């Protein structure tokens, strides 16, 4: 129970590098100033601004495959006995964002990075 | 004894719009701005000028209680920038 | 029998400070006179025998051990209250 | 108030603490009565339940504002 | 087990050790043998009648022979 | 309204103070009552105490 | 005799948690208020969880609200 | 209501387990001291102070280890 | 109506049973602390 | 279940508060009780304390 | 079920441990010290593990 | 006393609460013209 | 009766997160289990009277506790650590 | 000079007051100081 | 293994609850594990503030 | 200086110890410096423990 | 083992001193009150260094 | 070298003071010293 | 173990010592020969009318001496 | 070495169990190891809280 | 006598504001952050250490008129 | 019972400033030294500790050092925490 | 209950201060892990638990034992807390 608390809370410490890093704002971010470096304006519109225009667009896009985390894991069935199948459990619930991340990621490249189903923690700096 | 309590909490209470007044005047002045001045000494001084200069007497109780506060900060940081761009 | 002045009329005050040295001189003279007048009460043999200057005595205990404490945390909190705005 | 809580027993009764003492003066009077040591022990004996139910009373309402006042922090 | 079919692969075989206090395991073989849930493939070793004995076999077989032994040495 | 009958019944022992059922139902009255007003002195506690937190948190 | 009677999503999150704090506040309220149910043991310990979980759920969205508002202001000042 | 706790329920319990012994020695009193003297009268008061005194600390004794287990709850409250 | 205590019934044993009244006023003695200790064995 | 057993044993030592093995039975349950009942006060209070002790580390 | 504890396993003791005690007082030293010592014991059982039960927190 | 220290007890907390959500207002308040006016 | 279960079974691993995930089931599982036999213990009224059982429940909390505080306080410090680099 | 508090006053009301009248004299003298005694005892542990 | 000679005591002071040689030295016993118990407890309790002192300094 | 008094009544009643009169001055002397002599170390204690508890509070 | 320790030494310290006193009543009664005081004294004067461990 | 005490000093008083004169002579001499021994216990928790 | 083939490399292969109380050696090596749980590949070795033995084999060999052997000293 | 003649005291009470002079003086004797030992676990206590009370105060 | 204690902590709690205003340790301090402005130098010195050397020279001339206080009080 | 005191308090002007601190120093901790053995000599000393006389003071210099070496904890914690205000910035 | 000392504390030669640390810990360690197994078998050793003279002698091995780990705690926190602060200048 009392590692379910943590585990979220690790979660909720870590929200900004993972939506700095790991989701699609850095598609939005960094075109959005190519934009104005490309029109040749310095300081307009006010890159901050624009940092909240690219946030709410991805903060959009990413939030139905956060809902599917909630439906997976506020449930009651995840009493199992043996802890494998419980970690294989929780294995299929990030199997979503895992399959948006295998859809958007190259291939070879993960698999140069795994060498050292896929891993979620090879493929980030891949993506 | 419960007024002397209350003497200085109706105080504390009065200097935080009083910091709210005079505080973007301390950003915009050339003399007295972040660039020109520390951090630590900063906020010792823009809460003794306020109370210097509070118009109501310091004892009695504020007409603050509970009217409209936070359309209150916006009206007293926009008379303060208001102040900051004339001086 | 006992004194009450009747006028507490706001006497304006140039600033908080003449109130406060005031309000400090007129307890630190009050506790400084009750520190001797319950020891002295226990220190004569007479005033300790009779069961009913005991129990007397034993309020004025009473009474100053919740006295100095409903001073302190008063204060305690009037400091903590001036810190949090002056710290910033 | 703690003066009222103890007070209430000074004037509960009316002169007990004097028909003590000129009980006793009547005891050292002539002691030799049984009578007199009879209503001697009964009018000593009411006298520890009546000051301990003093003293108890009010010690139970010291620390009741004890437990008020320490919690102010 | 009468009703269905489970179906395990061979490396989830788990297997435990029981010791019986007021029941014989000539008794518990003659009420598996009552029952139906004896099975010849996967048997109970131990000495015939004495009260200590050893068990393997699927996840669903081995915990059912030990919450029926524990419940039965209790009521007896 | 509690204090008003707690308040009521140490009169008829401070009239006798040696009746035997007059004390039990008053130790019956007063340690309910000393159980009553830590009660709710521990529990106004709790509400302010959380209640710093948040600005504690937000400062 | 006893009687029983039977029956954006953040603009409804801080809905259903307005009244949430507010009924546990008047049930351990009027809880202590009723003297009957502060005498007894048995409902002493349930007011204790009663209080312990009130203090863990407001504390718990309290802490996941400023975590909350911790991940925008990194990403705009950027 | 003249209202009644926890505390009252074990005491006034003793109360109605017994049924006349705040008026039954009373009635030995009036009995005994009639003839100081009688063998069947001093045992027969002698048995009715006897059980007032074990009931008497026996409805006390009751009420402290009946308060310090609330005094602990209260003060396992912060 | 008549209550009875287990006191009651010694005495009662007694009746339905000068040294009379020195045996029951003596083991009437004896439960009025025998049966006071034990209860003052609970704080 | 252990408070109907309790409330079982009261009104028989009420009706007869003078049988030496009968009181004896009832301080042996009472005392007991009272091991019990601070026992998960102070059980339920440490399961309190630890998990305020994270939101204090995490905030 | 009907539950005991070890406290009652303690004064049930003294129940089983006489045989007719019980029976031929009412059929006196003896029984005064056999239920003094009885309630002191049981009160020592009631006091060791209080100490241990604070000592959790 | 019982209510009155217990009516006090109250009447402290929620002035001294006051007095520092209205100074915690007035920091946030006048820190978010300053990053304003730097944009 | 008493039953021990000998074996335990394993799993093979080939990437970096299962292994954290093992132990994040495997403090899971110990929590899950450790919150609830303490209770056990504490429900059976039988258990809650002898010193020596009493004893060694005694210090299970102390074992519990220490566990649960050892692993949030080194997370604590393994995430202020991607904290402080991430900010520079 | 001796230093005569309230229970040096009452045991000098019994002796300035003035065999089986001189012995139960004391009998009532032995156990009065003893209730003077105690009653006193009773205010002091509650100082604390 | 001290429970062993305690347990072997007490019902030999069971059936002859009137030696004055057996209470005394089964007194001698059972304040010894009196002794001993509250001894163990008081010896865990600072080995586990100490321990929790550590994660309170560092924290 | 009570202990003076307490020092010079006890010898007599050495020499005599069958003198009534003496055992009641010597009673009436000895349980009063009992009840001087706690009071004394109660009122110590107070005055120690208030100025413990102000840096407790400012600490 | 078959632990015997100080207070055990001290309560047949009343037993051993004597010859055959437990076999041979107002020499007992105070020979158990005695036996029975140093016990109540020696069990206080650890246990207020038990408690005064922590 | 033998210490002496204050206690032994008391029951020195008391000892040197020499059949119903010598057994009330361990009558009062109990007394004494029971009631001296308490006086110091508070006293000696009050450190704490 | 007469239901399974289990196999380990050599260098998993476990030592255990274990005493028993109210039982010898030679009548827990009747508990291992009548059952079918003997092996003459890893024997006991000790003294056959005493307590005290040593084992070494596989990890599933020794934990089943083990928990087979301290649970008949609780029955007998 | 007050250890010494306290355990010189009480063989001769133990071989001689009713000389009346002799209980008299063991008494004496014990309560005065009884005032020693307390006071040396009470002055080893406030020297040990009172360094804990620095380490509590500048950590 | 005891509150005197009191008002010795409360002035103790509020020192280094008064350090932050009452003092000449706002001259030294303004003018080392001119100097480093002025040099056009960012983070060096690391004023850190800039507050040190510019405490320790209003200290220096302020432990004259501290120092009568004591001796005073 | 001796008594002895100095009255007259060396007294100067040094622009020297550690020195000071130096006095200051070495004279808190020698009178924090020579009370702890004159409170433990006080205490394994059989005779003091059996008189009742000699009781009051023993329960005065408890309290005389517990005071003492708290107060200047606290002083010296508001000390160096009120330089770490003005340099932590 | 015999007891042995041995008088010999050998010096190796430090070649950096990280051979001088490993030095430090290892002393460290060694002395704390036995003076808790001491206390230990002084208290498994029940009839050493129940004399009044080896009591005070516990109480003052545990009042040690306490007062040694507390001092090497807090110091190496203001040492790393030290270092942090240089750190983020």
């Amino acid at each position: 129970n009392d590692i379910s608390l943590i585990a979220l809370l690790a979660f909720s410490t870590l929200l900004p590098f993972i939506i700095a890093s790991g989701t699609c704002f850095v598609k939005f971010s960094i075109v959005f100033v190519m934009v104005r470096n490309a029109l040749g304006l310095q300081q307009i519109p006010s890159n901050m601004t624009l940092n909240g225009v690219a946030l709410l667009l991805s903060m959009f896009v990413m939030w139905p495959i956060m809902h599917d985390a909630y439906v997976y894991f506020e449930d009651e069935d995840v009493t199992f006995n043996d802890i494998s199948s419980l970690s294989k459990h929780v294995d299929e619930g990030l199997d979503g964002y895992r399959d948006y991340l295998i859809k958007y990621s190259d291939r070879e490249l993960v698999q140069f990075f795994e060498n050292a189903k896929p891993s979620i923690f090879a493929l980030l700096p891949a993506y | 004894f419960y007024a002397l309590y209350f003497e200085i909490h109706h105080l504390v209470a009065s200097a935080a719009l009083g910091f709210a007044r005079v505080a973007p005047i301390f950003f915009f002045l050339p003399f007295l701005n972040s660039g020109v001045l520390s951090g630590a000494p900063r906020n010792a001084i823009i809460i003794l000028v306020a109370l210097g200069v509070w118009p109501h007497a310091l004892n009695e109780a504020p007409p603050f209680l509970s009217v409209a506060m936070i359309p209150l900060v916006l009206q007293e940081a926009a008379v303060g920038v208001m102040l900051g761009c004339l001086l | 029998g006992q004194a009450v002045n009747i006028r507490s009329m706001e006497t304006d005050i140039v600033s908080l400070d003449d109130r406060l040295l005031q309000a400090f001189s007129g307890s630190a003279i009050a506790t400084a006179v009750d520190k001797q007048t319950i020891t002295n009460r226990i220190e004569d043999p007479n005033l300790v025998t009779d069961p009913k200057e005991l129990a007397i005595s034993q309020e004025m205990i009473s009474d100053y051990n919740l006295y100095v404490s409903m001073v302190s945390t008063l204060t305690r909190k009037g400091v903590g209250a001036v810190e949090t705005l002056l710290r910033s | 108030y703690l003066d009222d809580v103890s007070a209430k027993f000074d004037t509960g009764v009316d002169n007990l603490q004097t028909q003590v003492t000129e009980a006793l003066d009547k005891l050292a009077a002539k002691p030799s009565d049984p009578a007199l040591l009879a209503a001697y022990q009964s009018k000593l004996s009411e006298y520890n339940l009546y000051r301990n139910a003093q003293s108890n009373t009010v010690k139970v309402f010291k620390d009741i504002d004890a437990a008020i006042i320490q919690n102010f922090r | 087990d009468g009703q269905a079919i489970y179906i395990y692969d061979a490396s989830e075989m788990r297997n435990a050790v029981v010791s019986l206090r007021n029941v014989s395991l000539n008794e518990f073989n003659n009420f598996l043998k009552r029952s139906g849930l004896y099975n010849k493939n996967y048997p109970l070793r131990g000495d015939n009648r004495k009260g200590t004995f050893y068990v393997s076999g699927p996840p669903v077989y081995v915990d059912m022979v030990v919450n029926a032994a524990t419940m039965m040495d209790k009521q007896n």
